């Protein structure tokens, strides 16, 4: 009979298990025999306290490097302000040691855990690329609780080396199955930021993870966008509990918070899932997340049922991760077919935006060709447009099955006159739909100002397959 | 940028 951890703070890890159902159903996975044995996770952040009493037993030098100082040792730089505590807090959520009388436990408390010290310095494209591409045949899962500024006016994504690292990772990493990149969707809620204006979260190669408060609400810091895939618990108001993990200087904290805590918990659940089936590809893992995540009792005003009967929200993606359901479904999972890509150049002429622009196009989704897609995964609207005040724009994309994705909500702080330069707005909300038929792009001025601009390019990029569909939910 |  499975025996749950005895660690002193495990009873405070409300998000891992409970009788209340407000949890990530992690104990069910543990009881099935999955605790992360043999899986390697790396925290790309400001370092990892490799000698921490709750990390040393799982620490993996092969999963670690110091890109900031160019040496193998990712130990954090100690300062009075304890600035470089962030990576250690993330690591303990994944893989804090269990049943050792110290602090709590990781989600995957028998996995191997490393860290890349890469945020404590100038974070160039090269720094990011050397981190994302570290030891890709040893590290299975990369967790990143960082990204572009959350000021609600930035549009920024991976530059060339970092994007090359993503493509190399998913193509040749993990023996050709593909590196698994887990991303925190952002902390820009108070600035009304959109996580589609962040090219790391908006990438198809990352599982972008949002947060829910203990009582099931959208936290103050949460960013809504269509690229988010799923949710894990994190902090909320001061009556709601927070995240328990390893802290700098060999301490234990019960007050880890924000978007930063959600991605590591997801990385831990994915590690348990990989233990259950080591042959899962990077795309298989996203399919499992889509099929098993749970909307129930997450509160949002934008829940919608997509074309295959799944509920989806811009705050939560497909809902809360469910570790027990993930590991169960992984065991007999049939590898998905190779990824197809169908490129549809929509416009025949530039279109003035004005107060409102609607572009309708009926597509065949590469009918009769080897890249014919009847089962969508990600879809992108790659848009090139000029506008005088970017944050006044709201952009929606409607699929042939009637699913309305918000590609961009208004951003009050985004005064930019620079527009969008082939920006690949991504939605997960039409996963498993048939993309044949009428797509609708809507661009509107949400303000009373007399704004102006022109849409000069709209490429609809469809990814997916032509086989293996399930009966809709 | 790149912020924690
Ligand atoms: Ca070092
Ligand atoms: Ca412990
Ligand atoms: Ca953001
Ligand atoms: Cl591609
Ligand atoms: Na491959
Ligand atoms: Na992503
Ligand atoms: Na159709």
């Amino acid at each position: 009979v499975y025996q749950e951890p005895t660690d002193p703070k495990f009873p405070q890890q409300w998000y891992l298990s409970g009788v209340t159902q407000r949890d990530l159903n992690v104990k069910a996975a543990w009881a099935q025999g999955y605790t992360g044995h043999g899986i390697v996770v790396s925290i790309l952040d400001d370092g990892i306290e490799k000698n921490h009493p709750d990390l040393a037993g799982n620490y993996d030098p092969g999963a670690s490097f110091d890109v900031n100082d160019q040496d193998p040792d990712p130990q954090p730089r100690y300062t009075q302000m304890n600035d470089n505590r962030h990576g250690t807090r993330c690591a303990g959520e994944v893989a804090a040691v269990a049943n050792n009388g110290v602090c709590g436990v990781g989600v995957a408390y028998n996995a191997r855990i490393g860290g890349v010290r890469m945020l404590d310095g100038e974070v160039t494209d090269a720094v990011e690329a050397r981190s994302l591409g570290l030891n890709p045949n040893h590290i299975h899962i990369y967790s990143a609780s960082w990204g572009p500024e959350d000021d609600g006016k930035t549009v920024d994504g991976p530059a060339r080396l970092a994007e090359e690292a993503f493509f190399r990772g998913v193509s040749q990493g993990r023996g050709g199955l593909g590196s698994i990149f887990v991303w925190a969707s952002g902390n820009g809620g108070r600035e009304h930021d959109s996580c589609n204006c962040d090219g790391y979260t908006n990438s198809i190669y990352t599982l972008s993870i949002s947060s829910a408060t203990q009582f099931g609400n959208v936290p103050w810091y949460s960013e809504a966008c269509s690229s988010t895939l799923a949710t894990t618990y994190s902090s909320g108001n001061q009556n709601e509990k927070q995240i328990v993990t390893t802290d700098l200087r060999q301490k234990c904290t019960e007050s880890h918070t924000g978007t930063s805590a959600s991605a590591p918990l997801a990385a831990g659940i994915i590690a348990l899932t990989l233990e259950a089936n080591k042959n899962l590809t990077w795309r298989d893992m996203q399919h499992l997340v889509v099929q098993t995540s749970k909307p129930a009792h997450l509160n949002a005003n934008d829940w919608a049922t997509n074309g295959v009967g799944r509920k989806v929200s811009h705050s939560y993606g497909y809902g809360l991760l469910d570790a027990g359901a993930m590991v169960a479904l992984a065991q007999n999972w049939t590898t998905v077919a190779p990824q197809r890509k169908c490129i549809i150049d929509i416009l025949t002429e530039p279109k003035d935006i004005g107060k409102r622009l609607e572009v309708r196009k009926t597509v065949t989704a590469c009918l009769g060709e080897p890249n014919h897609i009847t089962r969508l995964e990600h879809a992108q609207a790659r848009l090139t447009l000029s506008y005088n005040r970017r944050g006044d724009l709201a952009i929606h994309l409607v699929s042939p099955m009637g699913t309305r994705s918000t590609l961009l909500a208004a951003r009050p702080h985004d005064y930019s006159a620079d527009g969008f330069n082939d920006w690949a707005f991504m939605t997960t909300h039409s996963w498993d739909e048939d993309p044949s038929g009428e797509w609708v792009l809507e661009i509107e001025n949400t303000s009373e100002a007399n704004n102006y601009g022109t849409l000069t390019k709209f490429t609809l990029v469809l990814y997916g397959t032509a086989s293996g569909s399930l009966v809709p939910r | 940028x790149x912020v924690x």
